[PDB]
Formats: structure tokens, C-alpha cells, sequence
């Protein structure tokens, strides 16, 4: 019994170009616990990323956050790689304005 | 409508995401303490239990949590066993208990192979459901030491509920249920060129929320698209709804007993 997990990419605060903010990737509901979380800038991966304290479900389906401090220019173009065992190939998944 | 959990997990071969044992606790939604087979130590991840709890607390609790350790990887080890099952596997734990507004309490302790139930204790019987052949062998030899069944049922009907009351105490966030949600309406662009309602609401605690979209009064949830309920990081939580603008709209959001509707020019 494996889950594919559910990524979803998201802004801590509402979206504002010049200020401050954090980039979350919200990964939920997998099967086994073993999950490579990468967040993504213009292609390239972002060296600094913090993460949050593992906790599972009452379905035992294990769920994480993954953050990073960034600035949201007018052209960056950020997203989220993810690869789990119910994954072939990684799922990217841009963040959308 | 407050609770109080505790987990174990045993991971077999972990070629990356290891260790093969974690034990984390939650008030609600709020991450209390940690343990891991590495840091071979029970710790604080609020600043409120770092105050408030005596370092006796830590300390005894990573004695207890060392063994803990130990007869997991013994448990696990056992259940492949009995299985033909070779490689990586997973065990889980979970204990804990409710407080219901009213006054009524409740509490559960279950275990899992694979992410698939294994045991569940009924503390009302002293009784283990148990859901193959091989975890019924494991719950007779847990049935014959009786002792063990009363200190859980006692944990979970006194000891537990005792201690979630004290984590509450030592709250200025966890029992603080009243941080409300602000609420903006704006145009997006779902498919060219067609334009869709987003309602989105940011900033509230708890977690528990409703927002809706009604054309002329009426609900339609098989033209809404919800959004679910996620973490920011700052403690406070977001979520969102929309609906397809077609060639009167409005949105409704109930959070802490705080009604409110959000009407479109
Ligand atoms: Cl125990």
C-alpha cells in the first residue's frame, strides 16, 4: 500500500514584487516516508531550504513543509521538484501568481 | 476542542531518510517535543515547554523513550518474520486523547504495518482488535500481562488528559482561539480567456474554517472549486475558493463564531 504524494506551492504572505516573503511546499498524504523535496528558481535549486517536523495522518500518511525566504521579483519563475518510490520520473510544480 | 498525541515511528533499511526511530508530541496542530534514534534525547519544539517543565521531565522521558527505542526495533524486527517480508519496512504508534468542549473526553492507541492497521486497543475492554493471524499471536502475549493494559487505560483516562491540561495552561496561542481570517476577493485568469472568482482568506488560528461562493443567494458546489486549509509557518493558517465567471456573486467565510460576506463590484 504506497500513496503518490500531493504537491502543492504556495506564498506565506499574498504575493507583493520588491517585499519579502516565503515560498512553501506542502507535501501531504504518501506512502512510504522516504520524499526528496527540492524548491526551484529559473530552473536552478535553491541551496538554502528549511523544513518542518514530520508528522502522519490518522491514515498514517505522513506530511511536510519545506520553506525558503525570498524576495518575488516580476520575471523569477520559482516551483517545486518532487521524487518519492511511486515516482518514476519527478513532479515539478510551478508556483503560480 | 483541544488534543494531545504522541507517535513512534521504525523504518527497516533507510538509505537516506533515516533514523529508524522518531517519537514526536502535538498539542493540536503545534509541534511539543522530539526524540530520534541520533539524538538520543527528548527535546523541546515550543518555547513554552522549555519554560514551564522542570529538566527531571527530560530527563526521565529519555531514559524511558532510550527503551522504547530498543523494543521497537525488537517489535518490527519480529513482524517480518512472522511475514516473509525482507527489505525496507515501516511500524507506527499513536496514543493520545481529546478534550470535547462539553466536558467529555475520549482517547485512542493504535499501531500500523505498512501503513495498514494493525492493532487497535478498545480501553473500555482491555481489548486488542487485531487484524491478521500474526497480529492476534501478538495480542494474546499483550492480553496475558494485564498490568501493561491497566497503565495504558489509566494513561490515556487519567495521566493523559491531567498533562493536556497543563501544555494548556502554559498557552497564549494554543488556547487562544480567536486570530480571524482576512478575507480579499480577486480576478484570475483560470483558462484564456476566461475569468474566475478567487475568495481568499489568510492569517486565522485555528486551523478550522468554512468559505463558500453563492450566484444570486443560491450555493452551487458543483461549480465551486475548494482550496484546502494549509500551514503558513507563522502559525496562522490560509486557505481559498473559486468559482467560473460566466459571460449577482458573492462569498461567504464562518471562522470562531465570525460570520462575514464579501460582495464582487
Ligand atoms: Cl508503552
Amino acid at each position: 500500500i504506497q500513496r503518490t504524494p500531493k504537491i502543492q506551492v504556495y506564498s506565506r504572505h499574498p504575493a507583493e514584487n520588491g517585499k519579502s516573503n516565503f515560498l512553501n511546499c506542502y507535501v501531504s498524504g504518501f506512502h512510504p516516508s522516504d520524499i526528496e523535496v527540492d524548491l526551484l528558481k529559473n530552473g536552478e535549486r535553491i541551496e538554502k531550504v528549511e523544513h518542518s517536523d514530520l508528522s502522519f495522518s490518522k491514515d498514517w500518511s505522513f506530511y511536510l513543509l519545506y520553506y525558503t525566504e525570498f524576495t518575488p521579483t516580476e520575471k523569477d519563475e520559482y516551483a517545486c521538484r518532487v521524487n518519492h518510490v511511486t515516482l518514476s520520473q519527478p513532479k515539478i510544480v510551478k508556483w503560480d501568481r | 476542542t483541544h488534543s494531545l498525541r504522541y507517535f513512534r515511528l521504525g523504518v527497516s533499511d533507510p538509505i537516506h531518510g533515516v533514523p529508524e526511530f522518531i517519537s514526536v508530541g502535538y498539542v493540536d496542530s503545534h509541534p511539543i517535543t522530539t526524540y530520534d534514534s541520533v539524538t538520543r534525547q527528548k527535546e523541546p519544539r515550543a518555547p513554552w515547554m522549555a519554560e514551564n517543565l522542570a529538566p527531571d521531565h527530560w530527563e526521565r522521558y529519555t531514559q524511558l523513550l532510550r527503551g522504547w527505542q530498543q523494543m521497537f526495533k525488537v517489535e518490527l524486527k519480529r513482524l517480518q518474520r512472522h511475514y516473509n517480508h525482507s527489505g525496507s519496512h515501516t511500524y507506527q504508534r499513536m496514543i493520545g486523547c481529546e478534550l470535547l468542549e462539553d466536558g467529555s473526553t475520549t482517547g485512542f492507541l493504535q499501531y500500523a504495518y505498512d501503513g495498514q492497521d494493525f492493532l487497535i486497543f478498545n480501553k473500555d475492554t482491555l481489548s486488542w482488535l487485531a487484524v491478521d493471524n500474526v497480529a492476534h499471536t501478538i495480542k494474546q502475549a499483550w492480553e496475558a500481562n494485564q498490568h501493561e493494559l491497566l497503565y495504558q487505560k489509566n494513561w490515556l483516562e487519567e495521566e493523559c488528559i491531567a498533562w493536556l491540561k497543563r501544555f494548556l495552561e502554559y498557552g497564549k496561542d494554543t488556547l487562544q482561539r480567536t486570530e480571524p481570517p482576512l478575507v480579499r476577493v480577486n480576478r484570475k485568469e483560470t483558462f484564456p480567456g476566461v475569468t474566475a472568482l478567487f475568495c481568499k482568506a489568510h492569517g486565522f488560528y485555528p486551523p478550522e474554517i468554512y468559505m463558500t461562493w453563492m450566484k444570486n443567494g443560491e450555493e452551487i458546489v458543483q461549480e465551486i472549486d475548494y482550496g484546502d486549509i494549509l500551514p503558513s509557518g507563522d502559525g496562522t493558517y490560509q486557505a481559498w475558493a473559486s468559482i467560473e465567471l460566466d459571460p449577482l456573486y458573492s462569498c461567504h467565510v464562518e471562522h470562531s463564531g465570525v460570520h462575514m460576506v464579501l460582495q464582487v463590484p
